[PDB]
C-alpha cells in the first residue's frame, strides 16, 4: 500500500513538475528512505540525483510536490499561502518564480504569497506592501 | 477555502493592521521585521488556536501599553462565509460564526475549546499545513537527500 502511495503522489508531481520545466523533466519518483521521503528526477529516460537541478529547477521541485501533495490530501487546491519561497535575493529562483506565477499559480482560485522581493509585483493580481513604520507595522495596498 | 480579511491589534509589531484578501495572486511584501511574517502566525492563530505561538498571552506590569491582543479572521469555505475572532486579556475571549442572512451566528459555544473542535472537522490543522501553507523552508526540507 506504501508503494501505492507513492506511485501516486509521484505521478501527481511529474505533471506538475513536467509543466514548470516545460518538459525537461518527465518524471518525479518518489520513495521512503527508511520512513524519510526522497526525491529523484527522471531527464532523457534515467532517474538522476537532485544535485543536477539548477536553482530554479529545485524551487520547481519543491513547489510541484507541495502542490502534489495539496492534490493527493484535500483532492484539489483552492487557496495556497506560500511563506518567503525562496532564498533572499536568489536570482535564478525569483525567475523561475515568476514564470511559475504567470503560468500556473494564477489560475488557482487564491494564493497568498509573502515575500521580500520587489520584482514579483507584476506578476501579481494584487500587492500590499507591510513595512515596519515608528515601530508599526503598517499596510499599504498597492493594488 | 479563501481567506477575506484578517485584523491584527496589539500582537507583535501590529498595532493596528487589516489585509483584505481578494481573489488570484495576493503579493504582500515587505523586508524582514516588517511585520509580514507575524501576520501569518496571526492567521493561524485566528484559525487554530490554541497552538504554540508566542506573544499571544502576555503579562502585565503597567498600565502603560496595555491593549488586549485582537485577532478576527473573516474566510470563506464551501459556500458559508465564516468569522472567528479571538481577545486575548493581557482571560479570554474566543467567537466563532458563520454569516446567515444578514446576521453572524455562533456556529458553537463561545469557548476555545468547542471552536477548536469545530476548526478540527472543518478544515483540520493537517489539510492547512499540508496541503494549503508551505511555510518558510519547507520547500528546502522536501529536497533534503
Amino acid at each position: 500500500a506504501r508503494e501505492a502511495a507513492l506511485s501516486k503522489i509521484g505521478e501527481l508531481a511529474s505533471e506538475i513538475f513536467a509543466e514548470f520545466t516545460e518538459g525537461k523533466y518527465s518524471e518525479v519518483v518518489v520513495r521512503a528512505e527508511e520512513n524519510k521521503v526522497r526525491l529523484f528526477v527522471v531527464w532523457e529516460g534515467k532517474e538522476r540525483p537532485l544535485t543536477f537541478l539548477s536553482g530554479g529547477e529545485r524551487i520547481a521541485l519543491g513547489l510541484a510536490f507541495r502542490l502534489a501533495m495539496s492534490l493527493y490530501l484535500a483532492g484539489e487546491i483552492s487557496l495556497l499561502i506560500l511563506d518567503e519561497p525562496t532564498p533572499y535575493l536568489d536570482e535564478e529562483r525569483r525567475r523561475k518564480l515568476i514564470t511559475i506565477m504567470e503560468r500556473y499559480l494564477k489560475k488557482i482560485p487564491q494564493v497568498i504569497l509573502v515575500s521580500h522581493d520587489e520584482e514579483l509585483k507584476d506578476a501579481a493580481d494584487h500587492v500590499i506592501r507591510i513595512s515596519l513604520e515608528n515601530g508599526s507595522s503598517k499596510v499599504e495596498v498597492v493594488s | 477555502m479563501k481567506l477575506e480579511r484578517v485584523t491584527v491589534k496589539n500582537f507583535r509589531s501590529h498595532s493596528d493592521t487589516v489585509v483584505e484578501f481578494k481573489e488570484g495572486i495576493n503579493l504582500i511584501i515587505g523586508q524582514n521585521g516588517s511585520g509580514k511574517s507575524s501576520l501569518l502566525d496571526a492567521i493561524l492563530v485566528g484559525l487554530y488556536w490554541p497552538l504554540r505561538i508566542k506573544d499571544i498571552k502576555k503579562d502585565e506590569f503597567t498600565k502603560v501599553g496595555a491593549r488586549d491582543t485582537y485577532i478576527d479572521l473573516i474566510f470563506e469555505k464551501d459556500g458559508t462565509k465564516y468569522r472567528i475572532t479571538r481577545r486575548f486579556l493581557k482571560g479570554e475571549i474566543h467567537a466563532m460564526k458563520r454569516l446567515v442572512g444578514n446576521e453572524w451566528k455562533h456556529v458553537t459555544e463561545p469557548s476555545s475549546k468547542a471552536i477548536s473542535a469545530f476548526m478540527e472537522k472543518l478544515i483540520p490543522y493537517n489539510i492547512f499545513l499540508n496541503a494549503i501553507y508551505i511555510r518558510q523552508g519547507q520547500i528546502d526540507a522536501i529536497l533534503e537527500s
